[PDB]
């Protein structure tokens, strides 16, 4: 793989940011 | 029933520990085969116990369990 | 014609082996199914009483002496019951015969599932381990089970396991051959005992836990285990002289233990 | 590699929640009124019965 | 367990007297005695530990 370690740590925050976003979306339903 | 209700003890506790989103999104998928009706209140022992399906008959469970070729049976 | 009449026995303090108790069958009916109580407590429908005719009960055997437990309770291994409660299991107790005092009892509790992570006592029964003259109980015993309570290990126990009570003993004596056999008379008499028994079955909701004690055999002999203490034969050499030594002192020629404790802490 | 797998676990979690959101939205929310009448009819039956039991 | 006080001569009773004194019971021939040690070791160790604390409360006053 050629995606750097620093860039992957940023995507982790992005995926989590959407993960908690989907959790609140779940509770509304 | 000791195992069956011990399992109910675990599942109710797990449902209390995890959020209601995780109850529908992670824990409920596991419980759907063994429940007559998917109730989100399964954190209560009374709710889970009353929605359980009938257990495997002891006799049938023992026949399968006791068979020497159990692997080839399943 | 018959083997001799010799009575063989071993001292309890000489039999350094674990006590073993067979849990036989639990005869009798349970406390029906009081549906009044279920309306008050919905958890009660999720209990062995209401789920199967024979719930998979288990027994815990614990030995008590002077009202204190001698060791941890031992539980019967899981056995699935369908139409009768018959564990038929020998339980090796954590107590040995030398460990047992004269008032040792076994408190036996029958347990049932009451919802998740909760056992309710179906009943309890306590029987002394030694008989009226200090002989370890032998053979098959049927113990009265006290409903809805744990076996009491206190001295005196409130759940003793020991008309039908008297007759059963005579019946056991008859089956063992201690009672004289009279065919014409046994045939007639046992029908009456059966009538008495059936009347007691209907009259009372009594349960009996049949248990068995192991038999000590050596060279086809039977040894009873009689309660003894090592040095029990040491009849003290008491003598009634007071010519010179008017005032006996028990600590007379003994190490001063309060000085040795001090020696060990200063020096 | 530890971070590589963690990204997969987190992405899988988001896929799961999104799917369940799809299920919750795709299914029509049950009419509370329709279930509530079924509850009220049974509440009348229970009370009518309790009177019979008391008698 | 009833000892809530520490006489100044008994500062070292557990390390030097009581624990060495009963140590033979942990390897006792009779299981009933090892069962006794298994039952009471937790409370014996806790009581020895409480005893050591009381020694420090005493010593702290002596320094102060």
């Amino acid at each position: 793989d050629r995606e750097r370690f620093i860039d992957k740590k940023e995507r982790l925050s992005r995926l989590k940011s959407k993960q908690e976003e989907f959790q609140k979306e779940v509770l509304k339903a | 029933l000791w195992i069956r209700y011990g399992a109910v003890g675990f599942i109710t506790v797990v449902a209390r520990q995890i959020s209601t989103a995780d109850v529908y999104c992670k824990l409920m998928p596991y419980l759907d085969p063994y429940i007559t009706q998917p109730i989100i209140q399964i954190e209560r022992k009374l709710v889970l116990l009353s929605v359980l399906k009938e257990p495997v008959s002891r006799s049938i469970f023992d026949y399968a369990l006791r068979s020497k070729d159990i692997t080839s049976l399943f | 014609m018959g083997e001799a009449e010799k009575f063989h026995y071993i001292y309890s303090c000489d039999l350094d082996i674990n006590v073993q108790l067979k849990i036989g069958s639990l005869e009798g009916k349970r406390e029906q199914k009081s549906y009044k109580a279920v309306l008050e407590d919905p958890m009660l429908k999720f209990s062995g009483l209401y789920q199967e005719t024979c719930s998979d009960l288990y027994v815990t055997c614990q030995v008590f002496a002077e009202g204190k437990p001698l060791a941890l309770p031992v539980r019967t291994s899981y056995k699935a019951f369908s139409t009768r409660w018959n564990w038929n299991e020998w339980l090796k107790l954590p107590v040995k015969y030398p460990d047992l005092p004269r008032n040792a009892q076994v408190a036996l509790t029958i347990w049932d599932v009451y919802g998740p992570g909760k056992a309710v006592p179906v009943g309890g029964t306590t029987v002394s381990l030694f008989g009226k003259y200090g002989m370890f109980r032998q053979g098959m015993h049927d113990l009265k089970v006290w409903p809805n309570v744990e076996a009491d290990g206190s001295e005196p126990t409130k759940t003793p396991g020991r008309q039908m009570s008297r007759l059963a003993k005579l019946t056991k004596a008859h089956r063992q051959g201690h009672m004289v056999k009279v065919d014409w008379l046994d045939r007639l008499t046992f029908r009456e005992i059966e009538m008495i028994n059936e009347s007691e079955k209907r009259s009372s909701n009594f349960m009996y836990l049949m248990v068995e004690f192991r038999c000590v055999k050596c060279d086809d002999k039977e040894y009873g285990i009689v309660y003894y203490e090592k040095d029990g034969d040491e009849s003290s050499p008491i003598l009634t002289s007071f010519e010179l030594v008017k005032v006996p002192d028990p600590q007379m020629s003994m190490e001063n233990l309060v000085e040795s404790k001090h020696h060990k802490l200063a020096r | 590699d530890q971070l590589d797998t963690q990204l997969n676990v987190t992405e899988n979690e988001c896929q799961n929640y999104k799917r369940c959101l799809e299920i919750l939205e795709q299914m029509n929310e049950d009419d509370s009124e329709q279930l509530q009448m079924e509850l009220k009819e049974l509440a009348l039956e229970e009370e009518r019965l309790i009177q019979e039991l008391e008698d | 367990a009833l000892v809530k006080e520490v006489p100044r001569n008994d500062i070292n009773i557990y390390p030097e007297y009581i624990l060495p004194g009963i140590a033979h019971l942990a390897q006792d021939d009779a299981t009933i005695v090892r069962l006794a040690y298994a039952e009471n070791i937790a409370l014996l160790a806790e009581t020895a530990l409480r005893f050591l604390e009381l020694v420090q409360l005493k010593n702290l006053n002596m320094e102060n």
